[PDB]
C-alpha cells in the first residue's frame, strides 16, 4: 500500500498538507465548531457555495500549501482537515488534533 | 443486540441534511461519516478503519446503523439533530 | 483481471438475461476497490473484509 508521514494562545501555528503524488489544486477544506459537524464548503477550489463566508481563501500550487489566519478570534478555534481526490480513489491522512 | 434510532418529524428528511457525531467520554470530536442523498456520496474519517457504515431508507425516512464487530469503543452516546438548512 | 472492459462495456443485456462469467486465472487488489466510495451500494454477506 501507500504510506504517508507528516512532521512534526496567539502564537504562530502553521500546518501543512501532504499527498502521495502531485494533486495540483485539487484540495479540500473543513470547518469545525464546538458543537457542529464538518461540512464541505469549497470544492475544486474555484466554486464558492452559497452561504459560506468569503474570508476563507487559499493560495499556492504544486506540493507546498500554507494556511494563514489574518486575525485570530476566540470564535475561530477549529480543527482543519485536508482531503485530496484523484482519478483512482480517496486517500486520507492521520491529521493533527488540537 | 442494541439498536439506537433518531427520527425527525414535521420537516422533509430528504431536504435537510442529517449528520452523526460520536463522542465517548474523555475524548474530543471524532466524525465517522456523512451521506449525500442525491448521489449516495460517502465521506470517511481520517482515522477510518471500516468499522461501521451509515445507511438510510428513503421509503420510510429511517436511518439504520450497524456494526460489523462490536468493541469497547462503540459504547458511547451519539448526537443527532436537524442540521443547517440546505 | 479484465475489470476495465467490464466497467467500460458499451451495452448490457436485460434483467431476465443477466450475464454470468467465471473469474479465474487472474489476481486483483480488491482492497483499493472497496476502499473507494464510487459504488453506491457495497454489501457483503457471509464474508468479512
Amino acid at each position: 500500500d501507500i504510506v504517508m508521514t507528516q512532521s512534526p494562545v496567539g502564537d504562530r501555528v502553521t500546518i501543512t498538507c501532504q499527498a502521495s503524488q502531485d494533486i495540483s489544486n485539487y484540495l479540500n477544506w473543513y470547518q469545525q465548531k464546538s458543537g457542529k459537524a464538518p461540512k464541505l464548503l469549497i470544492y475544486d477550489a474555484s466554486n464558492l457555495e452559497t452561504g459560506v463566508p468569503s474570508r476563507f481563501s487559499g493560495s499556492g500550487s504544486g506540493t507546498d500549501f500554507t494556511f494563514t489566519i489574518s486575525s485570530l478570534q476566540p470564535e475561530d478555534i477549529a480543527t482543519y482537515y485536508c482531503q485530496q481526490y484523484d482519478s483512482l480513489g480517496f486517500t486520507f491522512g492521520p491529521g493533527t488534533k488540537v | 443486540s442494541l439498536r439506537i434510532s433518531c427520527k425527525g418529524s414535521g420537516y422533509s428528511f430528504t431536504n435537510y441534511w442529517i449528520s452523526w457525531v460520536r463522542q465517548m467520554p474523555g475524548k474530543g470530536l471524532e466524525w465517522m461519516g456523512r451521506i449525500d442523498p442525491s448521489d449516495s456520496y460517502i465521506n470517511y474519517s481520517p482515522s477510518f478503519q471500516g468499522h461501521a457504515t451509515i445507511s438510510a431508507d428513503k421509503s420510510i425516512s429511517t436511518a439504520y446503523l450497524q456494526w460489523g464487530s462490536l468493541k469497547a469503543s462503540d459504547t458511547a452516546m451519539y448526537y443527532c439533530a436537524r442540521g443547517r438548512n440546505y | 483481471c479484465p475489470f476495465g472492459e467490464v466497467f467500460n462495456a458499451t451495452r448490457f443485456a436485460s434483467v431476465y438475461a443477466w450475464n454470468r462469467k467465471r473469474i479465474s486465472n487472474c489476481v486483483a487488489d480488491y482492497s483499493v476497490l472497496y476502499n473507494s466510495a464510487s459504488f453506491s451500494t457495497f454489501k457483503c454477506y457471509g464474508v468479512s473484509p
